[PDB]
C-alpha cells in the first residue's frame, strides 16, 4: 500500500529504519572499511 | 556444587541479547558468555608452550620458546616459531583476558554488586598490552617485544635491559616504583587492620572502629577511617603500571639511548649554567 | 520507499563495491613495474 | 650453610600453605548446601575448620563462626531443574518474595554498637552537631527514579563521627511512613538528583525502618539490597529503557 | 499514552517522539565528547591523513 | 515443586529413569568398550 | 509535473553521475604520466 | 530427561568440537616435518 | 505451575522424539561420518 | 528456533569464519621458507 | 513464545524459512567461497 | 559570560544548544578573524 | 545537561584560543623556512 | 559434613590416584637402569 | 554570571599575567641576541 507526500514513499518513518542500518551504516562500514585499508596502501608500494 | 546460601541467589540471565543460552554453572565455576569462551582459550593455549618445543627446542617450560617476530620485517608477519607462531599465542592471551574481565559483568548485572572489577583487571589489560602493541607497531616491525616463557624472558630485563643506561634514572620508572612499594606499605597494616580483636590475646572482648581511632591515630598521625585504604589498595596496585606504561611508551620508540644521560638535562640551567659544584665540580 | 531496500541495496550495492574493486585490481595487481609479487625470482 | 639445603624447609613448610591458609578463608559460608537445605556434593580439598571461641565486641553471646548456616529466612524460587545446576525462578513477581538479585538476612534484635553506649547511624535529628547557619545551604531538594520521573524529597543526612561519613538519603515520602536506600550507587549533578536503579512508583515496596533514628542489624540487608534487586532484571525489554539501563559510562 | 504491559507506546502522531529520545538519554554522548572524540585527535588521525599526495613521488 | 531435606535432590524417579540411564553411558563406551580399542594396542607394539 | 518523484529522481542521479565522473575517472587514468602514483615511473 | 532440547543441544556439539577438533588440528600442525604443506620445507 | 513425576521438564511423549531425534542421531550424523571421512584422513599422512 | 539463526550466524559466524581466517595468516603468510611477495629485494 | 515439539522451537515452518536460506545456502555458497579458492592456493606456492 | 541568559546550566533541550554554539558562534568572533590571516600564509612561507 | 558550565565551560572560551594559538606557534619559532620572526638580523 | 562422598570419585579421585601416579613415573621411567619403555631393541 | 567575579578578574587576573610575564622574561635572561642591559659598559 502507497501513500501521498514525501517521501510516501517514504515510507515515513519507513525512511528512518530501513535507510539507517545498511544506508547509513552499510555506507559508514564501508567508509571505516576503506579509509583504513588506503593506510596499507597508499605508500606501500607507488613509492618504487 | 554451591555454598549454604548459595540458595536464594541462582537467577539466570546476567547475559545480553541472545538469552541465557550459555550461563551453566559447572560445579564451583561461572561459564557464563565468556564461560565457554575461556573454555576455548585456555583450551588451546596449553599447547602453545608445547608448540615451539619441537621447533625452537626444549619440551620443558624452562627453555621454551616462541620468540617476537624480527625488528624490520614491516606491518605484516613473521617466520614461524620466531614470530609467526608467536603472532597467535597474544589474541589469546588478550582474547582470554578479555573475556574473563567481562564474563563478570554477567555476574555483576545477575546482582548488583558494582561495575569496579572490570577494570582492575583493565589495569592488567593495560599493562601486558604496551608490550605486545602498544611498542612493535611503529618504530619498524614486531620484533620490539618480549618472549613468553618463565627463564626466557628473564635474561631478556636484564643483562639485556641496560640499552638505557640504567633505568633507576627513569623518572617514572622510579616514580611507578614510587607507587609499588606502596602496595604492600598498605596490604601489611590493613591486612592486619582485621586480625586481632576478637583474636587480641586470647579471651579479650573485640575491638570497634574506635579502637581502630586508638591505633592508628596512636600510629602514623593519619586515620581516613577504613574507607580510606580501601581507598588506600586500590591505590597501590593499579597504578604502578600506567607510570611504567608510561616509563616506556617514551622509552625506545622515542629514547632507545641511555636514561642515565636523562639526568645532564637537570644540572643545565641558566643560574648555575657554567658552573661545576659537587661531585660533578 | 525513495529507494528499494531488499532490492537495491542488499547485493546490487554488493556489485557495486565489486564493480569497482576488480576492474582497478587489474590495474594495480597489473602495471609493468609495481607487482612486488611476481617479481621475486627474476 | 651450604648451595643445597635451604629451598626444602620451604618445599614443605609452605607447600602447605595454601592449604592452611584457603581453610582459614573456608570458614564461613561451608558447608556446602545443596539446592534446599542438604548435605551437599563435599567441601574440598580445603575442608572447613572446627570454630574457635568468638568474643563479641558489645557482649552479642557465644556467636561461633562459622556459625547459623541452616534455613531460618524464608526463600522463594520455584524449582525449575531439580538437578542441581539450572538456575531457579521466582513465583509471582521477584521483588516482593525477595528471590534472585535482592537478598537479605535474618539476624538478632541488637544494632550495631560502639563504644560510647550509642548505636551507630543516626539522623540529622538525632545529632546536633553540625547545622545550617551561613548562606543558602542544601539540605531539601526532589529527586528522580530510574523510570525518568519525580521519586519524593530528601532533606536530611544520616550522620557519621567515627569515619565522619554517611550511609543513607532520608526521603520525606507525602505521608510519613518511612523508607530508605543507599549511598554509592548516586549521581548527582546539579539541582536535582537521579538514581538509575528503581523506578519511581517502586519505592513504597522498600521497608519503613522500624524507627527513623535506629538501623538494627537485622533491618540493614533488605534496605541495603533491594537496590541490587533492579540492577538484574530491569528492565525487560523495548524502548526508553534501552535508552536508559544500557550504554552511560560512570 | 499507556499500554499498561510497558512504559512506552505503539505509534501515534503526537506526544510520542515528540520531546524525548533526542532531549535526555545520549545526552552524556556529546557533553563527554569535545575532549575524548576530540581530544586524542590533534596528531593520530592526522598522522594518517595527509599522505596522499606527498609521498607520491 | 521444591525440596528441603536430606538428601533430596535426588530423587525418584527422578533418579532411576534419569541417572541410571545417562551415566552408564559414560562408564560402558569408556570402560569395556575403551578395552575394544586395546584391540590395535596391546600388541602393537609393546612388543618390538 | 508528470515523470517520477518517488521512482526516477532517485535512481536518476545514482546511475548517471556514475555514467559521468567513474566513467570519467579512466580517462585521467588514461594518463601514466600524470596519475595520483604513477608519477614514480615516469 | 531434563537437560536441555531447543537449548542446549544444537549448541553442546556446535563449538564443543570446535572446542576438540579445530583446536585439536593445531597439535598435528605443531610439526614442520610431517604438516600437509611444511613437508618440502624439511 | 511445575508437576511432580518422571521427569520434567519435558515432556512425553519426547522421549524418542526429542532425546533420540537430536540425542541418538549425534551417534550417527557424526559418528559414522567419522568412519568414511576416516577414510581419507587414516592414511594422510601416517605412512612416508 | 534449534539453532537462533539471527544471534549465532548472522555476526557470530561472521566472526567464526573470521575465526579460523587470520590465525592463519600468521602461519602460512608466515613460514621461514616461502613468503613469494616480501623477499623482493634479496 | 514456544512450543513443545520438535524442533518447535523450530519454528515449523521457520525451521525451514530461516534455516533454509541462511544456513543450507550458507554452508553451501561457503563451499563456494573457500573452496574454490583452493585452487589457487594449493601449489601456488606451497611447492617450492 | 557565556552563551545566553539566566541561568545556565540549564537547560532542556541542551547538548544540542550548548555544543554548537561554543566551537561556532563562540568562533564566530574568531573564524572571521580567521578567514583573513590564512590567505597571506597560502604563499608566505609555505613555499620557502 | 550532562556537560558542566558555571564550573568546565567558562574555560573553555577564554583561553582555548589562547593555547591553540601559541602551541601551534611553538615548534615555529626556530626553523629553516617560514621564520618571520629572527630575520630580524640582517 | 566434615567428609562427605558422592563428589570426590568421580572428578576428583580419578585424579588423584593418577596425582599419585604421576610424579613416581618420571623418574623411574628416567632412573640410570630402569626406564621399561624406550629400551627394547638392543 | 557563572564563575566568580573578585577571583578572576581583580587579583586572579594579575597571576593570569604575574607568573604569565615572569615566564617570558626566564626565558630571555641568559641570551646574547636582545639582553639590552646585562651590559651597560660603554
Ligand atoms: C636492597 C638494595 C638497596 C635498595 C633497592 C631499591 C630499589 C630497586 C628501589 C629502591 C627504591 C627506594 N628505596 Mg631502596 N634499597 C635498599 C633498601 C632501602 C631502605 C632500607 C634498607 O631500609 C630504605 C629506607 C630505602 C629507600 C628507598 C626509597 C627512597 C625508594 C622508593 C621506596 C618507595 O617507593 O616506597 C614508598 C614509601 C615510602 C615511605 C617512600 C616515600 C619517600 C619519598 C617520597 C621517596 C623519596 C625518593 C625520591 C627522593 C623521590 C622524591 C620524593 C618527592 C619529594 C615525592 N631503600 C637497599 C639499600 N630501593 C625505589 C626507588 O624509587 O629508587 C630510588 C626502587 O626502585
Ligand atoms: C635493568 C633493570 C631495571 C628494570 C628492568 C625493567 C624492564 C625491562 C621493565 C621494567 C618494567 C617496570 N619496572 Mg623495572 N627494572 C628494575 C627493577 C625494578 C624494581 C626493583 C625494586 O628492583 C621495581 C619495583 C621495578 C618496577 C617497574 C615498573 C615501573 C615497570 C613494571 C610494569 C609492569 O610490570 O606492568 C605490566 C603488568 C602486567 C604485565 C600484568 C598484566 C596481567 C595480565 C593481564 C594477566 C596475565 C595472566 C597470566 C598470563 C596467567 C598466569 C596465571 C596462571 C593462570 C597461574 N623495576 C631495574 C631498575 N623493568 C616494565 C616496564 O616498565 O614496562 C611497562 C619493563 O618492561
Ligand atoms: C583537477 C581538476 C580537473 C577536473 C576533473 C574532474 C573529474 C574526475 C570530475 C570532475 C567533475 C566536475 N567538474 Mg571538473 N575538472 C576539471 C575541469 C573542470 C572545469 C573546467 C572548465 O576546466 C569545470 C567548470 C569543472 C567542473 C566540474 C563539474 C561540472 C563536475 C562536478 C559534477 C557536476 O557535473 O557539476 N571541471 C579540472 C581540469 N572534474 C565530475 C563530473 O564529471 O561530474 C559528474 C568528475 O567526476
Ligand atoms: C603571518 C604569521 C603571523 C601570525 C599568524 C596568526 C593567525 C592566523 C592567528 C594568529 C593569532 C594570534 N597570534 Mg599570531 N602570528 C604571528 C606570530 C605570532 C607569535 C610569535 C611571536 O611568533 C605568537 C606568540 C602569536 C600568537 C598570536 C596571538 C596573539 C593571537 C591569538 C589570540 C588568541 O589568544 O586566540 N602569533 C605572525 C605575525 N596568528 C590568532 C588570532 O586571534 O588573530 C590575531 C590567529 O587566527
Ligand atoms: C612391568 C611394569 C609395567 C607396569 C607396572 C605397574 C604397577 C605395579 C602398577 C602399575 C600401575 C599403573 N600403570 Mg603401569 N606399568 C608399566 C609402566 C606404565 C606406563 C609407561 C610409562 O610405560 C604407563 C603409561 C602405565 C600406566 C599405569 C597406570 C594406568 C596405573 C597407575 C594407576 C593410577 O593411575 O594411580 N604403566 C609397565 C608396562 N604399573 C598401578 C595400577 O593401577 O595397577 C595396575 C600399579 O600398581
Ligand atoms: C613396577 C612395580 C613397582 C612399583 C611402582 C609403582 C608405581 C608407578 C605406582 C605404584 C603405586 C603403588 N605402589 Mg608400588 N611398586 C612396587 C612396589 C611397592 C612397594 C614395596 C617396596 O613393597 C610399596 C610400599 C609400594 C607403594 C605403592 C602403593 C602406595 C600404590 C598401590 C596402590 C595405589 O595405586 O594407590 N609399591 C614395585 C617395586 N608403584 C601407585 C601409586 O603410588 O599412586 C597411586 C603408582 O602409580
Ligand atoms: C596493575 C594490575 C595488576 C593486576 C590486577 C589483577 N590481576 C587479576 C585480576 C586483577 C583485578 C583479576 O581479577 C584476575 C584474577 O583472577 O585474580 C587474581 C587477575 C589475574 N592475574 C593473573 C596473573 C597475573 N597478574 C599480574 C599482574 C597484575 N595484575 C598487575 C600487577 C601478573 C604479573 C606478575 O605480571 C600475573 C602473572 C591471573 C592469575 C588472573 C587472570 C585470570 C584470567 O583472566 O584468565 C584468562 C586466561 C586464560 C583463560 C588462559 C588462556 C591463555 C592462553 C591459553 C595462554 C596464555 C599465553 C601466555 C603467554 C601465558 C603465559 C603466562 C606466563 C608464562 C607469563
Ligand atoms: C612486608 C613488606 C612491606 C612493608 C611492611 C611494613 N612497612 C612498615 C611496616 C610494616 C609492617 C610498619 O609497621 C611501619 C609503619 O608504621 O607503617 C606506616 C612501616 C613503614 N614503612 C615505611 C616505609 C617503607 N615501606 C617499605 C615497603 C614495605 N614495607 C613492603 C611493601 C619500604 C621499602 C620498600 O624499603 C619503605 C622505605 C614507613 C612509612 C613506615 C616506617 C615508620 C618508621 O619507622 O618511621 C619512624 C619515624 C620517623 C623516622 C620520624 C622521623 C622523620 C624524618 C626521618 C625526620 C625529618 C622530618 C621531620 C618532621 C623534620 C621536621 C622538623 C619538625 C620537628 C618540625
Ligand atoms: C588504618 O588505615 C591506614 C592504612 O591501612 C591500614 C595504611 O596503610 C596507611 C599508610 C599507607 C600508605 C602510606 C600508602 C599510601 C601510598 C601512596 C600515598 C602512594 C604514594 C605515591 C607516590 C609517592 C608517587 C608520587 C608520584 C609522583 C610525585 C609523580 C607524579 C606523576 C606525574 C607528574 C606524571 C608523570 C608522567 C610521565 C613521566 C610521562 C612521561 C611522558 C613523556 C616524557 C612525554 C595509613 C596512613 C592509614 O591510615
Ligand atoms: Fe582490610
Amino acid at each position: 500500500a502507497d501513500k501521498s507526500d514525501l517521501g510516501y514513499t517514504g515510507l515515513t518513518d519507513e525512511q528512518a529504519q530501513e535507510l539507517h542500518s545498511v544506508y547509513m551504516s552499510g555506507l559508514w562500514l564501508f567508509s571505516a572499511v576503506a579509509i583504513v585499508a588506503h593506510l596499507a596502501v597508499y605508500i606501500w608500494r607507488p613509492w618504487f | 556444587a554451591l555454598l549454604s546460601f548459595e540458595r536464594k541467589y541462582r537467577v539466570p540471565g546476567g547475559t545480553l541479547v541472545g538469552g541465557n543460552l550459555f550461563d551453566f554453572w559447572v560445579g564451583p565455576f561461572y561459564v557464563g558468555f565468556f564461560g565457554v569462551a575461556t573454555f576455548f582459550f585456555a583450551a588451546l593455549g596449553i599447547i602453545l608452550i608445547a608448540w615451539s618445543a619441537v621447533l625452537q627446542g626444549t619440551w620443558n617450560p624452562q627453555l621454551i620458546s616462541v620468540y617476537p617476530p624480527a625488528l624490520e620485517y614491516g606491518l605484516g608477519g613473521a617466520p614461524l616459531a620466531k614470530g609467526g607462531l608467536w603472532q597467535i599465542i597474544t589474541i589469546c592471551a588478550t582474547g582470554a583476558f578479555v573475556s574473563w574481565a567481562l564474563r563478570e559483568v554477567e555476574i555483576c548485572r545477575k546482582l548488583g554488586i558494582g561495575y569496579h572489577i572490570p577494570f582492575a583487571f583493565a589495569f592488567a589489560i593495560l599493562a601486558y598490552l604496551t608490550l605486545v602493541l602498544f611498542r612493535p607497531v611503529m618504530m619498524g616491525a614486531w620484533g620490539y617485544a618480549f618472549p613468553y616463557g618463565i627463564w626466557t624472558h628473564l635474561d631478556w630485563v636484564s643483562n639485556t635491559g641496560y640499552t638505557y643506561g640504567n633505568f633507576h634514572y627513569n623518572p617514572a620508572h622510579m616514580i611507578a616504583i614510587s607507587f609499588f612499594f606502596t602496595n604492600a606499605l598498605a596490604l601489611a597494616l590493613h591486612g592486619a587492620l582485621v586480625l586481632s580483636a576478637a583474636n587480641p590475646e586470647k579471651g579479650k572482648e573485640m575491638r570497634t572502629p574506635d579502637h581502630e581511632d586508638t591505633f592508628f591515630r596512636d600510629l602514623v598521625g593519619y586515620s581516613i577511617g577504613t574507607l580510606g585504604i580501601h581507598r588506600l589498595g586500590l591505590l597501590l596496585s593499579l597504578s604502578a603500571v600506567f607510570f611504567s606504561a608510561l616509563c616506556m611508551i617514551i622509552t625506545g620508540t622515542i629514547w632507545f639511548d641511555q636514561w642515565v644521560d636523562w639526568w645532564q638535562w637537570w644540572v643545565k640551567l641558566p643560574w648555575w649554567a657554567n658552573i661545576p659544584g659537587g661531585i660533578n665540580g | 520507499w525513495m529507494i528499494f531496500d531488499p532490492r537495491r541495496v542488499f547485493v546490487a550495492q554488493g556489485v557495486f563495491l565489486f564493480l569497482l574493486a576488480v576492474m582497478i585490481h587489474l590495474i594495480l595487481l597489473s602495471t609493468p613495474s609495481y607487482n612486488w609479487l611476481e617479481i621475486s625470482a627474476a | 650453610d651450604l648451595a643445597s639445603l635451604a629451598i626444602y624447609s620451604f618445599w614443605i613448610f609452605l607447600a602447605g600453605l595454601i592449604y592452611y591458609l584457603q581453610t582459614e578463608n573456608m570458614r564461613e559460608g561451608y558447608p556446602l548446601e545443596n539446592e534446599d537445605g542438604t548435605p551437599a556434593a563435599n567441601q574440598g580439598p580445603f575442608p572447613l575448620p572446627k570454630p574457635k571461641t568468638f568474643i563479641l565486641p558489645h557482649g552479642r553471646g557465644t556467636l561461633t563462626v562459622p556459625g547459623p548456616e541452616s534455613e531460618d529466612r524464608p526463600i522463594a524460587l520455584a524449582r525449575t531443574a531439580v538437578s542441581e545446576g539450572f538456575p531457579h525462578a521466582p513465583t509471582g513477581d521477584p521483588m516482593k518474595d525477595g528471590v534472585g538479585p535482592a537478598s537479605w538476612v535474618a539476624r538478632r534484635d541488637l544494632p550495631e554498637l560502639d563504644g560510647h553506649g550509642h548505636n551507630k547511624i543516626k539522623p540529622m535529628k538525632a545529632a546536633a552537631g553540625f547545622h545550617v547557619s551561613a548562606g543558602k545551604n542544601p539540605i531539601g531538594l526532589p529527586v528522580r527514579g530510574c523510570d525518568l520521573e519525580i521519586a519524593g524529597k530528601v532533606v536530611d543526612i544520616w550522620v557519621d563521627i567515627p569515619e565522619q561519613m554517611a550511609r543513607f538519603l532520608e526521603v520525606e515520602l507525602k505521608d510519613g511512613s518511612t523508607r530508605l536506600l543507599p549511598m554509592q550507587m548516586v549521581k548527582v549533578q546539579s539541582n536535582r538528583v537521579h538514581v538509575n536503579a528503581l523506578s519511581s512508583d517502586l519505592f513504597a515496596g522498600i521497608p519503613t525502618i522500624k524507627s527513623p533514628t535506629e538501623v538494627t542489624l537485622l533491618e540493614e540487608d533488605k534496605i541495603c539490597g533491594y537496590v541490587a534487586g533492579g540492577l538484574m532484571y530491569a528492565a525487560p525489554k523495548r524502548k526508553s529503557v534501552v535508552a536508559a539501563m544500557l550504554a552511560e559510562y560512570a | 499514552a499507556d499500554k499498561t504491559i510497558f512504559n512506552d507506546h505503539l505509534n501515534t502522531n503526537p506526544k510520542t517522539n515528540l520531546r524525548l529520545w533526542v532531549a535526555f538519554q545520549m545526552m552524556k554522548g556529546a557533553g563527554w565528547a569535545g575532549g575524548v572524540f576530540f581530544g586524542t585527535l590533534l596528531l593520530i588521525g592526522f598522522f594518517r591523513v595527509v599522505g596522499r599526495m606527498l609521498p607520491i613521488q
